[PDB]
């Protein structure tokens, strides 16, 4: 799946202020295609706009965005210090693949998953994670693990459909491998073959209500919720 | 006899009822033709048998 | 039976490509790992984009055909908008001798296999010279495989346990 | 060489006979030739011929 480019990777703006946010890619792609999240450093992300203009659950008014095609953008229409943070723009390729913007800084001037496992390793070397649900039916939704370097560009390392059609990057696959349990409500990956790249924080994810269940949940083509992730390294 | 080819069994909803008492009735009632023919033929036969035997020893 | 096999009258692959056609569900599962009848397919939106749709096929093969498809009713209508985006249903699966529409609506009904929604499966013989049309406006299942065969006679059926 | 559906309708090619106000029995082929000049389903077929067996 295609390269996208936020504009900008950091900004610098006052109070009572809006924030026009342009995240565009290579080729035109057809806008109920992307969703839009937040970050506070220390906090997992936080779900804001999808399909570039709808809106999530649990919200103010005044994020609200626009555009099509090659050219998708968020706006803002109030700027607040609470808001200080780096905005996302994470895309579901009809190649089953999540991309991933780089991050956006807003400077303000003047139920739940639970990993396990993270930690050291020996670079080439080998170890597993495992996460585990709470509170729903972790049959349903489509799955997904993630990375993120330290005040980076995130990358999407891999995911997969309930009914096994796996996606991986083209770098990180083989290297890694997954396993589902849904009679478990929990989760594996274990990885071998592992260097500095792989240093970094990750996450698990719950996305996507594949078809067909009951239940007062609807469905979009965003993520459902995030993770708190975990610090993984390499060193000697 | 000339016996088909044959399968039986039916099975309906019961929206239906019609013609599950009907093929009820049916099968039963050629159930029971069969049955009472036949038997009748068994004792009959048989009893023409032992005549033929005695007729033949007399 | 005097024949009978499976093919492939519409694949897949290149047949819908401007509906998505990959998403299947849980309690149709395949050693805990969800999924959806070989035969057949959904389709939704390519990104909630839905259009409307009129295909057909008619037998080169000279056999006779037998043909199965669905009519969804979903329990909530935050589906119906977000897949399909039209409240109105209106399907014509039609043919010469026989054909049909559909025009459902949402129903709740009480959870079974932890569901409340239905798809109604609706089916038909089809013989060789004969065409067979879908049209829609969603809520559909669609044949990916159908079945050839020949007629047969006088076998059947049996319920046993030995 | 009329189907059913060509005696009934009036199919022009079929002699409607009016006369004919009761008879014995039907007699047609297995393959009528004369359907209907503009095609259409037909149903209940078996009970309107049924109806008319007599
Ligand atoms: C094929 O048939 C088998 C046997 O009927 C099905 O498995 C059984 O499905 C029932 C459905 O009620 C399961 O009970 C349920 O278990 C879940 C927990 O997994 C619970 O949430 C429900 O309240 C209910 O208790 C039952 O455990 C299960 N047994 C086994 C051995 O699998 C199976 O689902 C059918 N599969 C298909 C594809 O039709
Ligand atoms: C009553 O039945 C007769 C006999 O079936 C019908 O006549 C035949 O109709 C066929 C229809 O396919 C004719 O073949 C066609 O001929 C035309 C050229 O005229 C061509 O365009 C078609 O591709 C096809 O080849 C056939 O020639 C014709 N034969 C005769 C002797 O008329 C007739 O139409 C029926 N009439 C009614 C009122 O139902
Ligand atoms: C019934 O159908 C036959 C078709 O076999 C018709 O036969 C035709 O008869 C005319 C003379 O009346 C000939 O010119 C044609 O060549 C014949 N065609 C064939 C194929 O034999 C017959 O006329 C029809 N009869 C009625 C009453 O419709
Ligand atoms: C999809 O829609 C486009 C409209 O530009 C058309 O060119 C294409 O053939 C369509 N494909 C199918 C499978 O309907
Ligand atoms: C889809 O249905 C609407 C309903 O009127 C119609 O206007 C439109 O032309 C239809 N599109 C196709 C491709 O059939």
């Amino acid at each position: 799946e295609i390269v996208l480019t936020q504009s900008p990777g950091t900004l610098s703006l006052s109070p009572g202020e809006r924030a026009t946010l342009s995240c565009r890619a290579s080729q035109s792609i057809s806008g109920y295609y992307l969703t839009w999240y937040q970050q506070k450093p220390g906090q997992a992300p936080r779900l804001l706009i999808y399909g570039a203009s709808s809106r999530a659950t649990g919200i103010p008014d005044r994020f609200s965005g626009s555009g099509s095609g090659t050219d998708f953008t968020l706006t803002i229409s109030r700027l607040e210090p609470e808001d200080f943070a780096v905005y996302y723009c994470q895309q579901y390729g009809i190649s089953p693949v999540i991309t991933f913007g780089g991050g956006t800084n807003v400077e303000i001037k003047g139920v739940q998953l639970v990993e396990s496992g993270g930690g050291l390793v020996q670079p080439g070397g080998s170890l597993r994670l495992s996460c585990a649900a709470s509170g729903f039916t972790f049959n349903i939704y489509d799955m997904h693990w993630v990375r993120q370097a330290p005040g980076k560009g995130l990358e999407w390392v891999s995911g997969l459909t309930t009914g096994g059609d796996t996606s991986y990057s083209g770098s990180v696959r083989g290297r890694f491998s997954i396993s589902r349990e849904n009679a478990k409500n929990s989760l594996y990956l274990q990885m071998n073959n592992l260097r500095a790249g792989d240093t970094a924080a990750y996450f698990c994810v719950r996305g996507v209500r594949e078809v067909g269940a009951t239940g007062g949940d609807p469905f979009y083509y965003a993520m459902a919720v995030w993770g708190q992730g975990t610090t993984v390294t390499v060193s000697s | 006899m000339n016996t088909q080819f044959t399968a039986v069994g039916k099975e309906f909803n019961k929206l239906e009822r019609r013609m599950e008492n009907l093929n009820k009735k049916v099968d039963d009632g050629f159930i029971d033709i069969w049955t009472y023919n036949a038997e009748l033929l068994v004792l009959l036969e048989n009893e023409r048998t032992l005549d033929f035997h005695d007729s033949n020893v007399k | 039976v005097s024949s009978f096999e499976r093919f492939e009258i519409f694949p897949k692959e290149s047949s819908w490509p401007n509906h998505t056609t990959t998403g299947v569900s849980a309690s149709c599962s395949h050693n805990g790992e969800s999924s959806f009848y070989k035969n057949l397919l959904w389709l939704t939106g390519k990104n909630g984009l839905y259009p409307n749709l009129s295909k057909s096929y008619a037998n080169n093969k000279e056999k006779e055909v037998l043909v199965l498809w669905g009519v969804h009713h979903p329990p909530n209508i935050g589906d119906q908008r977000a897949l399909y985006h039209t409240e109105n249903a209106y399907v014509s699966v039609v043919s010469s001798h026989y054909s049909r529409k559909f025009t459902p609506e949402i129903a709740k009904r009480p959870k079974v296999r932890d569901r409340e929604g239905r798809i109604n499966y609706y089916w038909t013989l089809l013989e060789p010279g004969d065409t067979i049309i879908f049209e829609a406006n969603g809520n559909l299942i669609a044949p990916r495989y159908a079945f050839a065969l020949s007629r047969g006679f006088g076998s059947g059926i049996i319920n046993s346990n030995a | 060489n009329c189907s059913v559906a060509g005696w009934i309708l009036g199919n022009p090619e079929c002699e409607l006979l009016i006369s004919r106000e009761s008879w014995s029995y039907i007699v047609e082929k297995p393959n009528p030739e004369n359907g209907t000049c503009y095609p259409g389903h037909f149903a209940d077929y078996e009970e309107l011929r049924e109806q008319l067996s007599s």
